[PDB]
């Protein structure tokens, strides 16, 4: 039952991390 | 990297091992970036490498600093901490581990002291310190209030202001050895003992040392005489400071020309 | 040419003025952002078309790396030495491998030449102090 709330906590985290990623490259120019 | 480089990065690991923490005083062009850059990677004990590295450098000096890292060393990161509070409060909550090296400006470590307050910091190099002189400023205690083991500097040009500057200067270098500001005062006989207090953590070069071609650059003054109209303002205001030195650059300020 | 001002209304009068003769105008000053910044930087190496570049001391001098340039004028005069210096290095580094020579337009004494001694003053003192 908790595993669906762990795995939406790293897709969370991959997101948030794609975001940065994306802040990052923006950031880059 | 350079024998003078070289050097330089072994006086540091040196100053490390015994626990100094001293400034890296060279001439601009002699590649203090890129010294500090030698010095960080001569950390492979995963000591400091493992922690984060606050680079508080001036706001201008962000992207050229942030090429530097980007091109220098294909393993450094860099975590850039200036921009829209959106962007700014995405990363600060990113790390909230890959923040090797976080490039901020003086201001924004100010405002968002909090921020940099939770979060421990293995390693601090404030570039270009020469502003942080005055110690009344808020600039100057905020600074002092991170709790850092080790504090390094690359700021050129230093001192050649007034004994405050001093003062502030080597009170940051250390809390301890330096208790009032009129004590330093107190400490030819002056001037040699404050030389060899300062030789041992410090360092020098020059331009002899360093430059084996460059071109001595050549200085050339050049009077300009003052024009119809800037003498009937020059006699007008002889008969302030900011005002003055407007009047006399050009006149437009006060009385741009009518139709 | 590397041309240094301090007043920002300065500065616009001399735009007006690079506006009404031909030699194209690039400028960096404090009211850019970083953004900007950054970009005319990255311009100004591997691009010629700038003809010159106007900056301010505290804003562009310090740390921006500008080897480019072989020339460098100072339009005004700085209370504080080593504030120029920063400039002069700037375009006196390691990559200005051309040549390097700074003007430094003055008045003919009138109220700079309070300001030109006081500098010279404290750059002798600077000099010795610690060299
Ligand atoms: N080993 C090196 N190889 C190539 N360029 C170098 C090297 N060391 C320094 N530089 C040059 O030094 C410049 C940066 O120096 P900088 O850190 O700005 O000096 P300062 O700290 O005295 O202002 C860069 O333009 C870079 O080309
Ligand atoms: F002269 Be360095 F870019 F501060």
């Amino acid at each position: 039952l908790t595993e669906e709330m762990l795995l939406k906590r790293e897709e969370r985290a991959r997101k948030r991390r794609l975001q940065a990623a994306r802040r990052a490259e923006e950031h880059k120019n | 990297l350079k024998g003078y480089q070289l050097k330089g990065m072994n006086w540091l690991a040196n100053l490390y091992e015994q626990g100094i923490n001293g400034i890296l005083a060279d001439e601009m062009g002699l590649g203090k970036t890129v010294q500090s850059i030698a010095l960080l990677a001569h950390l492979a004990e995963r000591e400091n490498i493992w922690g984060p590295f606050l680079i508080i450098s001036p706001a201008s000096t962000l992207n050229n600093w942030h090429q530097e890292f980007t091109r220098f060393v294909p393993k450094f990161k860099v975590l850039p901490y200036w921009g829209n509070p959106h962007d700014r409060k995405v990363i600060r909550r990113f790390w909230s581990a890959p923040f090797h090296v976080v490039i901020t400006s003086y201001q924004l470590v100010v405002q968002d002291v909090k921020y940099f307050q939770r979060v421990k910091w293995q390693y601090m190099v404030l570039d270009e310190a020469q502003a942080l002189k005055s110690s009344s400023s808020v600039r100057w205690k905020i600074l002092l209030q991170f709790q850092c083991r080790n504090r390094l500097l690359l700021t050129g040009t230093p001192i050649q202001n007034t004994m405050a500057e001093l003062w502030a200067l080597l009170h940051f270098i250390m809390p301890t050895l330096f208790d009032s500001h009129e004590e330093f005062n107190e400490w030819e006989n002056q001037l040699s003992r404050l030389h060899m207090i300062l030789k041992p953590f410090m360092l020098r070069r020059i331009k002899k040392d360093v430059e084996n071609e460059l071109s001595d650059k050549i200085e050339i003054l050049m009077y300009c005489q003052l024009t119809s109209r800037q003498k009937l303002l020059y006699q007008a205001l002889k008969n302030l400071v900011m005002q003055f030195r407007k009047v006399c650059n050009h006149p437009e300020l006060f009385e741009r020309q009518e139709t | 040419v590397l041309i240094y001002s301090q007043m920002t209304r300065m500065i616009d009068l001399l735009e007006e003025y690079m506006v009404y003769r031909k030699h194209t105008y690039m400028r960096l000053d404090g009211s850019s952002k970083i953004s900007e910044r950054r970009d005319m930087v990255a311009d100004f190496q591997n691009r010629n078309d700038i003809f010159v570049f106007l900056l301010s001391t505290r804003a562009g001098g310090l740390g921006i790396n500008l080897t480019a340039a072989d020339t460098v004028i100072f339009y005004d005069s700085d209370w504080n030495p080593t504030v120029d210096q920063q400039a002069m290095d700037r375009a006196h580094r390691l990559g200005q491998t051309k040549q390097v020579t700074v003007y430094r337009l003055i008045c003919k004494g009138t109220i700079e030449e309070r300001i030109l001694q006081r500098a010279k003053e404290k750059s002798e003192i600077q000099r010795m102090v610690i060299s």
